[PDB]
């Protein structure tokens, strides 16, 4: 009824009674506590006397008071204090609810713990430890153990997270779940890198486990040792196409950087040259090319109709551009042939860039691009112009990134031998270009000169090369350097690159490039801070870190050049690379705004972020900005758009024909610019790039850094126009070709019905042609013929159909490559 | 006929808010109904223990509702036999009832289950439901079913004599948003009464005045006339007398008379025509508990009665105080009036020897300090008027984008003429 | 919301003195009020006013 | 429940979507006057 | 199911917190 007896009873002596006090309160302390929240100070002094031994009683009695006067670390506390009046299933809402108070509680100090250490300790309360573990065990119990995972994933106890359910049950689902997830997730990647280990050494338990998950994991560890471990394995398991899909795992995920130790690696580790073999990734260079020759989608009619469109300077730079886009890698000459006058109707830089817009062409011919670049390489003399003759220079790395260091070097030698000029620039473009991701001090040093030669042609392309060489962690004395050379050496663009290569070899760095950002940021001139945000980017690109983003947007808020914030806007869809999602409702605010700059700069980052993905509902915002007055603005929204709607088109998106169209229509329009024309021409040339049949790739699964370049490098370009070429990179092949062991090329259309985008797609079946990322995965092999996958079926560019009986029928297929390859 | 708005109610069952104008035209679709209507729902419906439930009186988020509607039913029966019964097993069902939406209905619900009771298994039993589940819905974060309950075992305890457990109810309360207006002023009004029987007057005050604010009105007097009762009560306490304007605004002033008649008592400052208008209308302030309010204005009424006889006297005769005030004796006086100059009444001194009190003048006249206390509150007011004001107004927001591309183009066109020109 | 608050009004009360109130239920107002009291003084103080003087004519 | 009915106590919060909400007209209408 | 939504939230309760501190400057820049 009403605790005043109860009340009275709490002062009165013979602990037996408070006893039989706190007895009968505890029953009815639910109700009457509240008239008992009065009687706590005893109560407090109650659960101070030892000698009355059940306070615990009035300990959880108080902590029923504390819910009820919503105290909980008090509750808690007592309850804690219970043990025995307390129980975890005792059930009501009050202890469910003190429970989960309680637990809570851990997280953070687990965390806060954590934070310091992480593991076993008896820092933490292990009453809380224990109920903790005990609901964890009731976790185990509850046998769902994301329940205890998510926990033990904040709870950061791999012990928990040991192997208990491993041996239980779910053989393929209860690691990648929270493993895919912890790459999402986990604050401190040591923590999910701890998973990861652990992962694969739970997978590497193998009754076969699927290594691109591991590899994914290794790559995302990128631990040698473990794929070499793996590799190993793999040799102690070795089979073709075990290794070869390892290797193709491999081939299309590990950084130029990480690969090339398990290159000397397996090369030391013996084997299987195949997976060497495979190392090249030239075979994919082949099948692209031989995909692109095969199913290139052309029609430079329309494109001819966009060159034979106008005639002008800056324009025919342009259109010198698309026709390498359809021709990437395709290696053609057909409207280069056309117009040979076209060459007069270029300049200079335009010649300069004419010749460099091969690469994109022949991009994927490793041996004959440097022989297409032959006649006008250097020393060979050249018709005219030292800019053409630089436009090799740039121009032959488009094809050997990566694989022309050699040349390269050589040129390099050629430009260590005089750098300075076109001479100096083009080579010092295509330097870093083919260097890029490879550290090289020469490739630093040389260009350091040439960049500290001051030619604002020449220097500017050491101040990407540069960056490109030590593109990573690179050094901070470079950047000291290059920073220095900001603020010392004097030029707008000279001084602008660096930050760029600051950029650069700020990759990924995350934390660490925050001085340098913060010094970036903390500039007077936007350079630093305009670079600061790709800073930003190569460290955060792909996961978003809000605060960077955060910064970003107060940086882009708080800055007055446009172009710093119209970058700023630009280089969030790579902190946001990995969430396109909100990016739409994220530019939705900067979509709407007084400047064109932030209405610029939004284009770019949304229209990257989908680049590789869908959203008209993010296209369509993009369509008034396709109006904004401003050319320029609906010139990056028309590339935008292009860079997302590659191989959407046609009733996929109806919306194509006229963002096609409206291209066309610009293109037809005198009225419109060439700005306009400009990228409304290159937006066409980009959804025809790879003869319109390939797509556009970066993290979609890890992220691959070349994909990103060609963007970023393609960013200042009305700032410094003999770029774009770059974009070739993230050029995606969409092939579906049966590859193999002897690599028969086995061509089989294993006919799994999607809805048809294969033939949804421009004018002018399982085999390569259009596909899709999905219209791949709504396809599905014959167990028929005669090769079978082991991780049954797969995307589009990696193909490899298993090779599951030679010299006999099933025939013979060969291309490009089994000719001279 | 009429069951077509049951039905059409039953339309509301979607999702969400639908919910809240459900109820509102559900607030008045109990006008019509029969007992073959009740047979409505056992067509309308599990279904055969609701076929059950029905026949002993005479889909499930509208299954609760429909419950609602036998509550409804047979309370506005009158029939309290099977109308207490199904509420025991009406309102356990819904209770329980595992649903969220479902908090929101059995408000309504818990409205009706309190009201009927009568005594300790209601006021006791069914108190020690309100208060569980009160705490289950507060984790369960559902503002307006919370706050109902709250008032509910509020009123349990005014309805009992304990003022100091709902007080300390109150001291370990968080109140929510989202509410309705209506219950926001049962709150303030039982808060505001509490408040003030522990003898904190000038925070009642307060909550009263919000009860005045928040409540609404179309007919919704009683709760006004009885409030009043408190406010003048409250308002006459505190020693501020109201204005005439009071005692006549509606049909309530046939009820405001013993008030009334008591600031005239207070105002005059006479203490016997007090006393015997307390005998007067004694049983009729008792059927509320403004009575032992009231009682308490003996200390006041003999404070005005001295400030009245300060402010119209220079120096008086200890006699003829103690004469107009009916007292017995002049030491009873100078406790009296020794007792007003510490309250900074009268601001005097007192000549014992001669036996006159002696008085303080205004040179106080222009205090500044006063007036200015005042005038700062009121901007505050003002202020925060414009405040909420400017937060809330701020709230067809759509449709925008000046400029254009078609005129702009025609612009460009005719630059491009004047060019040529 | 009315029903709302009626259903408030009629949990604070039904009631007694309030019925009755309702069931009367006008007039004006005029402008300002206070205070009223009671009254027949001013004839009444004449009355005694004679009275007074007449008393002190008794006087 | 124990993480089940936490996802309710954050998800309420969608209270923050709807001042934004008043943000953005209260945000857009400015860009309508500003340009 | 949790693990993937009830995680994927706390994004959510940032994006009205990326958004919700960055809506202020359009408020606050459009004034200057």
């Amino acid at each position: 009824t009403s605790a005043a007896g109860i009340i009275s009873l709490l002062d009165e002596d013979e602990p037996q009674l408070k006893e039989f006090a706190l007895h009968k309160l505890n029953a009815v302390v639910n109700d009457f506590w509240a008239e008992i929240s009065e009687s706590v100070d005893k109560i407090e002094v109650l659960y101070e006397d030892e000698g009355f031994r059940s306070r615990q009683f009035a300990a959880l009695v108080a902590s029923k008071v504390f819910y009820h006067l919503g105290a909980f670390e008090e509750s808690l506390n007592y309850a804690l204090g219970a043990g025995d009046l307390f129980n975890v299933n005792d059930n009501s809402e009050y202890v469910e609810t003190i429970i989960a108070k309680c637990i809570d509680h851990y997280t953070k100090q687990c965390v806060e713990n954590a934070d310091l250490p992480e593991g076993e300790k008896k820092p933490i309360d292990q009453r809380l430890e224990g109920i903790v573990n005990k609901m964890f065990q009731r976790c185990l119990d509850d046998h769902k153990y994301k329940q205890a995972i998510g926990i033990a994933l904040e709870t950061r106890r791999l012990d928990v997270f040991e192997k208990t359910i491993l041996e239980s049950n779910d053989v393929p689902g209860m690691l990648a779940y929270s493993l895919k997830l912890c790459m999402s997730l986990m604050q401190n990647k040591q923590f999910r890198n701890k998973v990861l280990r652990v992962l694969v050494k739970i997978y590497m338990n193998l009754e076969k486990p699927d290594f691109i998950n591991v590899c994914q994991c290794l790559i995302f560890l990128d631990d040698p040792q473990a794929v070499s471990d793996i590799l190993e394995k793999l040799v102690k398991e070795d089979n073709l196409l075990m290794a070869y899909q390892i290797c193709f795992d491999l081939y299309e995920s590990a950084s130029q950087q990480f690969l090339s130790s398990v290159i000397q690696n397996l090369r030391t580790v013996g084997q299987t040259l195949k997976m060497i073999k495979i190392l090249s990734g030239e075979m994919a260079i082949e099948l692209h090319l031989q995909f692109l020759i095969r199913n290139n989608n052309t029609d430079l009619m329309i494109l001819k109709n966009t060159k034979d469109a106008v005639r002008n300077s800056v324009c025919h730079t342009a259109t010198v551009i698309a026709n390498s886009f359809m021709h990437c890698g395709t290696t053609s000459d057909q409207f280069l042939r056309d117009n040979l006058e076209w060459l007069a109707r270029a300049t200079n830089w335009a010649k300069f860039t004419a010749t460099a817009s091969l690469g994109v062409i022949h991009k994927g011919h490793e041996k004959e691009a440097l022989q297409l670049m032959a006649t006008y390489l250097p020393k060979d003399t050249s018709p005219g112009s030292a800019y053409q003759e630089g436009g090799g220079l740039y121009a032959l790395g488009l094809i050997h990134a990566n694989h022309g260091g050699d040349i390269i070097d050589y040129l390099l030698n050629q430009l260590k031998n005089a750098s300075n000029d076109i001479v100096r620039h083009g080579g010092s473009l295509g330097l870093g270009l083919a260097a890029m991701g490879t550290a090289r001090q020469d490739v630093y040093d040389l260009l350091k000169t040439n960049l500290y030669q001051d030619d604002a042609v020449t220097g500017e392309a050491a101040g990407l090369a540069l960056g490109l060489v030590m593109l990573g962690s690179k050094n901070a004395q470079a950047i000291e350097d290059m920073v220095g050379y900001a603020q010392e050496t004097q030029h707008e663009k000279i001084l602008r690159g660096l930050a760029v290569g600051i950029a650069l070899v700020m990759y990924g760095r995350m934390e660490e490039a925050d001085a340098l950002i913060e010094s970036l940021c903390r500039d007077k001139d936007p350079i630093l801070r305009r670079s600061g945000m790709y800073t930003v980017a190569m460290a955060y690109c792909g996961s978003g870190n809000n605060k960077a983003i955060r910064r970003l947007l107060h940086v882009a808020v708080s800055d007055v050049n446009d172009d710093v914030r119209r970058a700023a806007v630009e280089s969030l869809g790579f902190i946001l690379f990995r969430t396109p999602e909100q990016c739409p409702s994220v530019v939705s605010l900067l979509s709407e705004s007084y400047n064109p700059h932030v209405r610029y700069g939004a284009a770019m980052a949304l229209g990257i972020c989908c680049a590789g993905t869908g959203n008209k509902e993010a296209i369509n915002l993009l369509e008034p900005m396709t109006n904004d007055p401003v050319n320029y603005v609906r010139q990056g929204a028309l590339i935008a758009s292009a860079l997302i709607m590659i191989q959407q088109t046609e009733i996929t998106c109806p919306k194509v024909n006229q963002f096609r169209q409206l291209y066309s229509k610009v293109i037809n329009d005198k009225h419109d610019d060439v700005m306009a024309k400009f990228g409304a021409i290159l937006a066409q040339g980009i959804l025809d790039a790879g003869g319109h049949n390939v797509t556009i790739s970066l993290q979609s699964g890890h992220t691959h850094m070349p994909s990103v370049v060609g963007v970023l490098v393609f960013t200042q370009f009305w700032f410094w126009f003999p770029l774009s070429h770059f974009l070739s990179l993230a050029y995606t092949p969409t092939c579906v070709i049966g590859l193999n062991k002897d690599l028969k090329m086995p061509k089989v259309q294993y006919k799994s019905n999607c809805k048809p985008s294969t033939f949804a797609y421009p004018a002018p079946l399982d085999n390569p042609a259009r596909v899709m990322p999905a219209q791949l995965k709504v396809l599905t092999m014959p167990e028929t013929c005669r090769y079978q996958p082991f991780k049954p079926l797969s995307i589009g560019g990696i193909i490899i159909l298993k090779d599951t009986e030679l010299v006999e029928p099933v025939a013979a297929h060969g291309p490009k490559i089994e000719e001279e390859e | 006929a009429a069951a077509a708005e049951h039905s059409q109610r039953e339309l509301d069952t979607v999702t969400l808010e639908d919910i809240k104008e459900h109820v509102k035209q559900l607030e008045k679709a109990v006008s019509g109904k029969e007992p073959r209507f009740v047979l409505r729902a056992l067509r309308m419906l599990t279904s055969r223990r609701l076929n059950h439930y029905v026949l002993y009186k005479a889909l499930p988020e509208v299954e609760a509702y429909l419950q609602l509607l036998v509550v409804i039913f047979m309370m506005n029966s009158k029939r309290y036999k099977e109308a207490q019964k199904i509420s025991d097993d009406l309102m356990q069902k819904i209770s329980t009832q595992n649903r969220r939406a479902l908090d929101l209905v059995a408000a309504k619900c818990y409205y009706y289950h309190a009201r009927v009771y009568e005594f300790l298994d209601k006021l006791d039993v069914v108190r020690s439901f309100l208060h569980a589940r009160l705490r289950t819905a507060t984790l369960r974060h559902d503002a307006d079913g919370q706050a109902t309950l709250l008032n509910l075992l509020l009123r349990n305890y005014l309805h009992y004599s304990l003022y100091d457990q709902a007080e300390k109810l109150v001291s370990k309360s968080v109140f929510p948003e989202q509410a309705n207006n209506n219950e926001w002023a049962r709150y303030l009004y039982y808060t505001g009464r509490i408040k003030a029987i522990q003898l904190e007057y000038s925070e009642a005050r307060r909550t009263m005045t919000n009860a005045l604010r928040k409540a609404p009105q179309h007919t919704a007097v009683g709760f006004k006339q009885t409030v009043h009762k408190l406010l003048i009560v409250v308002e006459l306490l505190l020693g501020e007398i109201p204005d005439r304007l009071q005692f006549r605004q509606p049909s309530l002033k046939r009820s405001l008379m013993p008030y009334f008649l008591l600031t005239q008592a207070v105002r005059t400052g006479n203490l016997a025509k007090f006393n015997q208008v307390l005998d007067q209308f004694g049983e009729k302030f008792q059927a509320d508990g403004t009575y032992t309010l009231i009682i308490r204005l003996r200390h006041n009424v003999i404070k005005t009665g001295v400030r009245m006889i300060s402010l119209s006297y220079s120096r008086i005769s200890l006699a003829d105080i103690a004469q107009k005030l009916q007292l017995d004796s002049p030491e009873d006086a100078e406790f009296i009036v020794a007792k007003a100059i510490r309250d900074g009444v009268i601001e005097a001194s007192i000549n014992h020897e001669k036996g006159y009190v002696q008085s303080k003048e205004m040179i106080d006249i222009y205090s500044t300090r006063e007036p200015q206390l005042a005038f700062h509150q009121r901007i505050s007011f003002c202020l925060d008027i414009h405040n909420m004001s400017v937060k809330a107004m701020r709230f067809s927001y759509n449709k925008d984008l000046e400029s254009a591309e078609e005129r702009r183009e025609r612009e460009q066109q005719d630059l491009e003429f004047a060019k040529e020109m | 919301e009315k029903k709302q608050p009626v259903d408030l009004g009629l949990l604070e009360e039904d009631d007694e003195f309030e019925e009755f109130p309702a069931e009367d239920w006008d007039a004006h107002v005029w402008e300002d009020n206070w205070d009223d009291d009671n009254v027949e003084d001013d004839f009444s103080n004449q009355l005694r006013a004679e009275l007074e003087k007449h008393g002190y004519k008794m006087e | 429940y124990l993480s089940k009915i936490e996802e309710l106590q954050l998800i309420v919060n969608d209270k923050s979507q709807n001042l934004r909400r008043l943000q953005a007209q209260r945000n857009e209408l400015n860009a309508k006057v500003r340009l | 199911d949790l693990y993937s939504r009830y995680k994927k939230l706390q994004q959510e309760l940032e994006f009205l917190e990326v958004q919700e501190e960055y809506i202020k400057d359009e408020q606050k820049n459009l004034k200057k």
